[PDB]
């Protein structure tokens, strides 16, 4: 008959008819159908029943009848009707897999329907293995050996299915090749802690990328800006004095939220495994989105970067690595150079805009363009075999540099998605132009021997050569087409292109410029098949056209390198598990290679080497915790036509064998919540030491480790730390050799410590 | 004697390249609701992110369907409020 | 256009939608509400897009738009023709129906009402608690609660002895168990004993209670309220292993019979043991319980109830000397494993089996009957060597005697109960009438005598010969009838409490020995009045006036009977629990008087009236819930007890065995930070003031305080789901302390540290 | 040219002995939505536990009231299927 005195809060009146129900001591009988969107209120003393009741869906439709034992139910009843609320959610779009990738094709696709092999690497991965460079983020994925040039960091060297001739320009930025001068040391590096994704597109790729090698290329994705607020700062000390500081902020700017802003910075270095060596960098790169109408939107796109120094990258002799020099080893510490004059100081300034613009539901533009700006010098003292007079100290030379580099590349693309009733196609035209120029100012000279066990360091002396100095230009533009038609379980890939390029090279200080023009038409051929297994076969013959700006020791230009593939191959992805697994069989023949050999600044051209194998590549998400990685690569190579002396041998540097495992396990329960242990090993087989087959390099396992570790499950959000330990085992090993003078050490043990905090 | 019985409610279409950035949100309205059976005056009281989903929103009502308020025997306008949340799954 | 292969499992589709709309790579826009009650049963195949969504939804109202690429809202589509249609579910829920409180007793006003309401001194003790506080048997449950004095008889477990607001006399017949009396017989040894493996709850009366629930004293009452049958299945398996030969596994099943849920049963068991502190004693027991409720119609359900209990050994029930555990005895201590009496030549072998129903029918929209009826047959065997006192001729030897005893009790007990919710105007009503009666007889032999006298430190046991008195038979009858009425008026703010009964008893003693007998009749009218002020505050003082009656089967030196014992109780109240808020606060003040407390001595087989003993003090209690893992109980107990007449030139003393002076708190809390989720610590002390010893109160037992601790882990969490473990220690510091005296001869040891690991298993 | 079209469609009420011993479950039933626009021909499907909540869903599904189907010009029946959850909260 009378009331009682309440006090409930407020909330999705749900619960607040729940708190009232059980303080009032009766029984509402009501679905959440009715009670549903409806969000509000609260009780405020002094009511009967029903009278709450009635207060508190007062604002609402309801009303609630009954009565006989406080059984009471939700009903309907009668200024402005309060209808209730809806929740409309977008249903639509994992850990080390990637399905998906928008490189391969230039248009958006799942590998599954992708007719050429495709690895991409996340990154989750790279921040898990603990990779610092591009070439080691690699060092889990098939078909690419890392160790080229063993620890040096101060190149991305990418070594694909045993090409290991013609290495370093083979990175593309956004879709866009980097745009060095790889016939200088003006060769350029994207720093990690920039990218999302990797993506690496093996075998010919020529038809879409403009200067493609015929082995493929590796594919860096930029890290585009959020539209939340986002706030990350990290840092990392590691042993050999490394440290690192970095920063990653993101946001929208308006209150449209049609502006958005991306600001990743980083300083960082490392003392190396090297005596006297310093690796040190900082880059930042501010990037700007900005919507215009409905259907053009603009991002504009900055990566300045500046390494004042350079790491080491030298090698010493398998004479005294593989074997036993008198009765001594060459350290794997040991600096062969002056600290005197030992001085690498890269700039990288790169500003360029993507611009995307819908037309139809059919038609839409798209226009990729990238500034170049760079500057690098050198001054290098280095160790080339033994001195003949004294017998333990090495001789050595000098190469010097200042270069100064400019460039401009640019890619517009048109493309047409419609039907023949039957199939579905996805048509892409395109246009694409390149420019570099390249200012060098270079210098050799000898150098005082060295002890290579016990040096004695001073004597930066140089009785130098007389200068060579050049002024580089090449440009390139290219016209290509690209039709990817869709016919029930059946997926077809038609392509082809016609590049035009042109390269010269005034040498300023004898005179002689060469100049030359090339051509040539390029296609692909590519058809696939989806089985309701989940099941997907196909072959590809694919082409490459990679002209080149390199001299003989005769003088004259090396012309394009010219690339055949024939690919037979399977994918399988069991109808949306959370795994994949790829399985290639390729025959590349490259015609026209263009060696080095690291003591001549002169190429040597090839005339066909052949490369064949197979790839097995995995991922496996085996449960809710627990992830897996691996692969193994079989490659066969062989120099078919050279001059060289070596026409049906090997070429050094390129393993036979090569396998890779990689796990992660992360606790989610329990006392040991937030816990993630992971690992792996790597195996190099055995490589050869020289092309006249004569000497073996070691083949290696490494080791790999982490431990990590979540904070916010002890109280401090957005909070955690990770160990990492890469080549556990510190193993002292020659990585590669590229000649029988020059062995590369591997990376010797590199332990680091994390901490993050996020937003 | 009676009111507004809604007929064909279907919801808004959530924007594409909203969904694609992962943005949620929210629009409050207010709206009356004709002898016609038809939406009608759609006043668009709070809109966060400004201006992103009312476009979608407004074109969902434009399609619904109601028996109209009926009081005292006549057909009968009347208005209305209601709210949408816009969010992504998962 | 073409085609994928796609596989997907069940489910409330919204998710199967999602995954979907994933593997396809489409977006799509839907709500709740319109993928509410559908139910999915998902795609395995190879489809296009549309097709695959379509499918989807083929037995719903539902379909899928397209508007270009990606895109896709669900419309409801028009009207796929078919056949049936599926209409969305609907789930239709129930609305308002945590652990160491509980704000409504049923037991307090034989009726639900909440204890802020409720004018009289009610504590509760939850299951729960039980569990985490590692109490073993009734006695120790209340440990934290404030009036009760558990130390009676120190670590015995034969017994549950439960010392009122001091009045530690005549505390045996203290428990009704699902709101009957006992009906033991506290004149012989057959006095019953209730597992709480078997137990809910126990509210604590205090005060006079004697209107509602017949031949209760003045001090209160403790009311047992047994596990009832569940309607849901559920399952349990309890295993526990301890210190002192501790050992006890038991069960749980309760669950429904039939498909329409009109039955349900649950069958209760137990068997453990424990080699006690003291030396060569045993302490065993087995149980069963078996609860069963069938509904007669809408209006009518009855419930039968068993508890079927075998200890084939007692645990300890013996003292020693004060001169030896208070002082030291030409100079030692007797220890707290001291034995006393003599292996072979000492058990305590207790049958106990209990039969009855609850019959409970709601006769229209205002009137109600209940019915409670319990039948009990005991059968109890007992040889007791023990120890009195310091032989006079060798000086490190007790003195001992014997007492042997073969009893059969049988007693049956019925409450009628009409009941009648009306107003009056303003007066809001809940007026009940009843009528109970119980009916008692208990056949013993006892047989008594001296036996050989024992070395109180280094006891060489074996000489069991014993030098007998005669023989003792008795026959012993008492038969009791209540008419009882109480109206409790709710008008505004105020909670009238009105309560009015009659008594009638009847108790015979044949001296089957002897040959004569003891006939004996009593009448009398007891009630009580209670006026409570609720304030939209939370806040509720209070003030009682009540009265008590207790017929007394015992008999004097020379065999004249003991007259019942009465009670007069003024209370002074104040309640207090914030709206919504968990949390509880009473503070209590009271003034009882007895007139002919029944005392006894050990050595003795008789009974002595105390013309009047007089107890006022103050009690507080407060559970609070001080977080989300946080939870606490903490009481302190002023007590002021005193002989006020008595003609043994002890008036004016204070009665022993009742601590002026006792508090108590206990926390536990329980996480669920990712680390340590499911884990749990808790534990408390607890305070007793300094006790008498003596009637004539010559010596003082020291006071004391013990530690209790626990750490319990849902090892659900851990993966093994379900399964739950558990370590407790009562006493943690291990003291060795007398907790209480009856006599100068007879003093107590405390219960030394108990450890125990317990394990469990859900559903 | 239309399908069913609810009007009042309130929902049942737990019984009394259901929250008490919280007991929970379902009825599946099965019925026709006459051209009149009410319910008929009720047939219960599964009624977990037996034949404890039907009465209620009955009861309720008395009252309830539709727009009914159009077949392209005569007004028709329908047969529909529906589930009722009952539940505790908590």
């Amino acid at each position: 008959e009378q009331a009682r005195p309440y006090a409930i809060p407020a909330g999705q009146l749900g619960d607040v008819l729940n708190r009232f129900a059980r303080e009032a001591g009766i029984t509402l009988s009501a679905t959440p159908a009715q009670t549903g969107g409806y969000s509000s209120q609260g009780l405020r003393g002094s009511f009967t029943v029903q009278q709450g009741l009635a207060r508190l869906l007062a604002d609402t439709p309801l009303e609630a009848e009954d009565q006989g034992d406080g059984s009471f139910v939700l009903r309907e009843a009668p200024d402005v009707l309060n209808m209730q609320a809806v929740e409309v959610f977008a249903l639509g779009n994992d850990g080390y897999l990637a399905t998906h990738s928008q490189i391969a094709t230039k248009t958006s696709k799942p590998l599954l329907e992708t007719s050429q092999t495709v690895s991409v690497i996340t990154r989750e991965q790279i921040d898990d293995t603990a990779s610092k460079t591009v070439q080691q983020a690699m060092r889990y994925t098939p078909g690419i050996f890392t160790g080229q040039v063993g620890a040096s960091n101060r190149y991305d060297y990418v070594v694909m299915r045993g090409f290991a001739d013609n290495s370093v320009d083979n990175i593309y930025l956004d879709g866009l090749k980097a745009m060095g001068d790889s016939g200088t040391f003006s060769s350029m590096q994207v720093d990690p802690y920039f990218l999302e994704r990797i993506d690496v597109l093996k075998g010919p790729s020529s038809v879409l990328y403009g200067r493609s090698l015929p082995g493929g290329l590796v594919a860096l994705t930029s890290k585009k800006p959020l539209y939340e607020d986002y706030r990350q700062i990290t840092g990392s000390i590691g042993n050999m004095g490394q440290k690192e500081m970095g920063f990653d902020f993101s946001g929208p700017l308006d209150e449209e939220k049609r502006i958005a802003y991306r600001l990743i910075g980083l300083g960082k270095g490392s003392d190396t495994q090297f005596d006297h060596v310093k690796e040190e960098r900082y880059a930042i790169a501010p990037t700007l989105a900005i919507d215009f109408s409905d259907d053009t939107t603009l991002t504009l796109q900055g990566y300045l970067q500046h390494d004042p120094n350079g790491g080491y990258h030298g090698g010493v002799p398998a004479d005294g690595t593989l074997s036993h020099h008198n009765g001594r080893h060459i350290s794997r510490e040991f600096f062969d150079g002056e600290p005197s004059k030992d001085d690498f100081d890269r700039t990288q300034r790169m500003f360029g805009y993507q611009l995307e613009h819908r037309i139809d539901d059919v038609w839409s533009a798209r226009q990729n363009f990238r500034y170049l700006d760079s500057d690098v010098d050198l001054s290098q003292v280095y160790a080339y075999g033994w001195s003949a007079s004294e017998p333990n100290k090495l001789n050595r030379y000098f190469s010097g540099a200042r270069e100064h580099l400019q460039a401009y590349i640019v890619d517009n693309m048109l493309q047409a998605e419609f039907a023949t009733g039957a199939a579905r196609h996805t048509l892409l035209t395109g246009l694409d132009y390149q420019r570099r120029r390249t200012v060098v100012d270079w210098r050799s000279g000898s150098a005082s021997a060295l002890d290579a066990f016990n040096p004695v360091y001073g004597d930066d002396a140089i009785s130098y050569f007389p200068d060579d100095n050049h002024t580089r230009r090449l440009e390139q533009t290219g016209v290509y087409l690209q039709d990817l038609i869709d016919i029930d379980q059946w997926r077809f890939s038609l392509g082809l292109r016609q590049d035009w390029v042109s390269v010269t090279d005034k040498n300023r200080s004898t005179g002689s410029k060469a100049d030359d023009d090339w051509e040539k038409f390029t296609g692909r051929i590519g058809a696939l098949y989806l089985f309701d297994n989940g099941l997907a076969p196909y072959v590809s013959y694919s082409e490459s056209f990679n002209p080149n700006a390199y001299s003989d020791a005769s003088g004259t230009p090396l012309a394009p390198t010219e690339g055949k593939q024939w690919e037979l191959g399977l994918k399988f992805q069991a109808p949306g598990s959370n795994s994949f697994y790829t399985a290639s069989l390729f025959h590349i023949t490259q015609e026209n290679v263009a060696s080095k050999e690291p003591q001549d600044n002169f190429y040597t051209s090839v005339g066909e080497v052949r490369s064949q194998g197979l790839e097995l590549e995995a991922h496996t998400q085996l449960s809710d915790n627990l992830k897996l990685l691996g692969s193994y690569t079989y490659t066969d190579i062989t120099y078919t036509k050279s001059l060289d002396g070596n026409q049906g041998h090997t070429p050094n540097q390129a393993p036979k064998h090569m396998a890779s495992l990689w796990a992660d396990y992360a606790f989610d329960a329990g006392p040991l919540s937030g816990l993630s242990i992971g690992g792996g090993a790597r195996y190099v087989g055995e490589t050869w030491a020289d092309k006249e087959n004569t000497l073996r390099v070691p083949d290696y396992t490494l080791v790999d480790a982490r431990i990590g570790y979540d904070l916010g499950k002890l109280g401090l959000k957005g909070l955690d730390v990770s160990l990492n330990a890469n080549n556990l085992l510190d193993k002292d090993y020659v990585a590669s050799c590229y000649s029988l003078d020059f062995c590369y050490f591997g990376e010797k043990r590199n332990v680091t410590a994390t901490v993050n905090y996020q937003f | 004697d009676s009111d507004i019985k809604p007929l064909r409610m279907d919801p808004p279409v959530y924007p594409r390249m909203a969904q694609a950035r992962g943005i949620e949100g929210r629009v409050k309205v207010l709206f009356t609701i004709t002898s016609d059976g038809r939406i009608d005056d759609i006043q668009v009281l709070e809109s966060v992110p400004s201006r992103m989903f009312d476009r979608e929103v407004r074109q969902a009502m434009a399609k619904w369907r109601f028996e109209p308020r009926v009081s005292g025997g006549k057909i009968v306008a009347r208005q209305a409020t209601k709210m949408f949340f816009f969010k992504i799954e998962k």
